[PDB]
């Protein structure tokens, strides 16, 4: 979208893997 | 009188403005008043003698800049009145203060005197029909669409972490520091002088912010980066003179994690996030760990969220699912939630009207916010 | 080897020390281990790098103060070992640990692991011939000269009520909260940030304790003080800067009676005192109401006993004579009783000898205390 | 190899040298390299064509003077190498560089590249066995005999206030400004052109320094002196022609307190002294105000110490004991402390040896200075 500052390819979140 | 209300997202670094029910703020400009250093001999000069917004960004070199807000606490009240007047004026909004209700923002655990004097400005000097003051964390969660969430924010003035769970903000679990983007930029400036390149003026200070925004990253292991020798990357000024930054680019944002570098023992960003989850009740901790939301400008460093994960893995209990979420629109997250909050029909009940302010005073404003 | 035994009244805030059969503890100093915040460049600086006692009180600004003991539960054992080593050293007592038997104090209902590790320190690291751990409430009654009475005390860590009747301590009628002087000082600090004046640093925390000690008073009716507007009395810091404290000075010590303000649903001092009298047997309640002994540091607030009476009048059965006794030397009441208990000829039978500890271990210490 | 070590007090205006354990530096000469403007036709002339020390002071008019060091930062490294070689040569010291260890001095918060290049010169061009770089503030306190106190200094290069409490220099409270004696002398010259008596040549520049040293004074109230009309007192030049100085004498050293006159928004001496004290922790501030040490040549203006106190009374908190102490030999303060520091037995542990430099490099020098 429009406006000066964005970050491209950080991702929405960083998550640990879910174990059983 | 229920017109389309205005959303003034305050902050020491940047001030966002616009109307309710919009996707993104149309009016974003940095929060400072610029006044000229030099004498105007020649006629046909830049009139007014007070510069706010894009004029001040364009003509930095002339203007002795000074920030009215430090750590979400307005020091110079005359300067903020001029900025809020500039926001309302024809150069930005093109509307009167009398028509629209106002949505103001503040950091949590601020001085109550500043909140009272803020209300005084909007009700007396400007003639506002209704004012409402809100938190950053509650607005960030409105923008995402969640209810559960720990909001680790990092603006220019303040860093804090309010743990909300299913629409229940816990006021005593709030952890706050006065270490943030401005102090990192001030710490980078001090390093650049130790490297060689000196900057001292207030117009010259914003170059250091631009270097900090562009060329800075957080090392995953700082001891490993210390032992190794850096590459020394370059940067071009508006002048054109090249600057070898060196190790100061990675050591600058370490102020956020190690606040002992500036010489002021605080918790740190990662410790504030853990302490906020720990101060809350036992059964709420695992849900608060799963919903960690990021916001503000000082979360935009390269490898910030990766390091913030690793610090939580070090501190928090083992075998727990950590999820540090962070939307695409982190800078305008607080404004978007305010625009969403303003558009809802419940907004009419929450605000403080002018009639209610004239009758009661400051006590009614303190009651309605909490 | 029956030398003059040493009484060490432990506590989170302050640590009193001295010999048995004395009128007042000669050696009182605050229980914390300060270590320097800055880098010593020049030679002839303060040597050692670990500061306990009056040197720490003199050079607060240099040292990052941290307490080893919270709520009568030692967290950092290495710091408490250094404090006890400082007590015995030539700067204070001028004696060896090998000569004198030790009288130790601990809060009731503490972790047994801490009591075992306390004994390990005194028997093995120091080479004490005989140790004896005792309760604070029993010693306070020894100092007054009574046998009967409930003992409400309020140190820096713990607030507890022990109902005792003619030398019969009732362990099941004991009440306890982890809400005391330190939490009141922490709650005052948070309130001063809401006023305006922040004291984030660890050395700067000691200024908040000094404000709490001097400029605080407990109002009788809290709702009446909330409706009325305060005068905002002044206070001078160690630097010289003036501070209007405002309504925080009276609302801060209210934590003791209302622990829902900090966000920790507990009983409160006045409820604990009534609960301890109620949980005891029916025939003892009226004698326990008449004999109520105050002790510790957080009983020294202005209008504390007046409010405590009013709260007992509210809760207790009607037409019952209440009497909240308060000695002159309330802070040293726990030590004075220890010095009295140490001076008695029965003391030789109560203690745990070194030979007895080497044979049995922790089980003998658990048996002899109760 | 532990010979009687050499002290080289480095400075932009003046450079002072000698040996350890001496009362006063025997070898004080100005830090510049004069080179002849005119052509040498006749034989039996001044040989060498590179003049340093008393020959350069004697023959000013011949030589195009240029200072290698500006603001404690050498620009022309070849000239400083020639000055250091002249110090060691038979014209001044009469010693070899290989025998004695070196005590060099530098201002705080300088470029680290200059510090490495300084070390390279002493270790490789000269063959020094051991080198040590130190701060001017720490040495001034060694000279006086104290450990506590702020060291305000003002030479020809830099003005900086370093707060040190009981041998603990606080690196994050070190204030610095590039507004010292050279900028005052440059500002005096510009004023004398406004008066009428212009100066342009480099040999002719040192006459302005002589005018600055002799006929100048700092008034208490600058607005009162501005309203009043000056007497226009005289001064005779080295030629013989008289100069009526006028208001240029008193307004010239005002630059140190008002840096807006030259056109550079900085703190000023009086603000730097207060800011350095304010940046430190609360408990150390009152002791830092009681111990203020002056140093350098630009503290020798008439009514400077009286103006400093008036400015401290204005800025600092009320009812605080201010005391601006100073040595008798304010110019030789930093050297005497270095000579004291050099003669101590600990000095062997502090320095960077030649073997240690050859192994590690610049990192070992950055590990030993700070």
């Amino acid at each position: 979208m429009a406006d000066p500052k964005y970050a491209d390819l950080p991702g929405i979140a960083r998550n640990e893997p879910d174990v059983y | 009188i229920a017109n389309q209300p205005v959303v003034i997202d305050n902050g020491s670094g940047v001030i966002k403005a616009g109307f309710a029910g919009d996707q993104i703020p149309k009016y974003c400009f940095p929060n400072y008043v610029g006044r000229p250093k030099h004498v105007r001999v020649m006629a046909g000069a830049l009139e007014g003698d007070i510069f706010i917004g894009p004029k001040a960004e364009e003509h930095r070199g002339l203007l002795s800049i000074r920030y009215p807000m430090e750590h979400g606490i307005v020091k110079d009240w005359n300067d903020m009145e001029r900025i809020w007047q500039y926001v309302y004026s024809k150069e930005q909004l093109q509307t009167f203060s009398e028509e629209h209700p106002v949505l103001l923002t503040e950091a949590p655990l601020n001085p109550r005197k500043n909140r009272e004097r803020a209300a005084e400005v909007f009700f007396e000097t400007f003639n506002v029909p209704a004012l409402f003051i809100s938190m950053q964390a509650v607005l960030s969660l409105y923008a995402t669409g969640r209810t559960t969430g720990v909001v680790l924010d990092s603006g220019d003035g303040v860093t804090h972490a309010v743990p909300i769970y299913e629409g229940f903000a816990m006021p005593h679990s709030i952890m706050r520091i006065d270490i943030a983007g401005r102090d990192v930029s001030r710490f980078l400036r001090l390093y650049l002088r130790k490297e060689g390149y000196d900057f001292h003026s207030s117009s010259e200070f914003e170059i250091v912010k631009a270097i900090k925004e562009r060329a800075c990253y957080l090392s995953i292991n700082p001891q490993k980066d210390e032992t190794l020798e850096t590459e020394k990357a370059q940067y071009y000024l508006p002048d054109g003179s090249t600057i070898e930054i060196g190790p100061s680019r990675f050591r600058a944002p370490e102020l956020l994690f190690r606040p002992d570098l500036i010489g002021e023992e605080s918790e740190g960003i990662h410790e504030v996030l853990v302490f906020a989850i720990q101060k809350s009740d036992m059964d709420l901790r695992r849900t608060l760990f799963s919903n960690i939301v990021l916001s503000g400008g000082s979360t935009l460093f390269k490898g910030f969220g990766d390091r913030l994960l690793s610090e939580v893995k070090k501190l928090a209990p083992k075998d727990v699912k950590i999820r540090i979420s962070a939307p695409q629109e982190r800078l305008y997250s607080t404004w978007i939630g305010g625009s969403i909050l303003a558009s809802l029909d419940t907004f009419k009940k929450m605000w403080v009207s002018k009639k209610e302010y004239e009758e009661d005073g400051a006590r009614s404003i303190h009651r309605k916010t909490f």
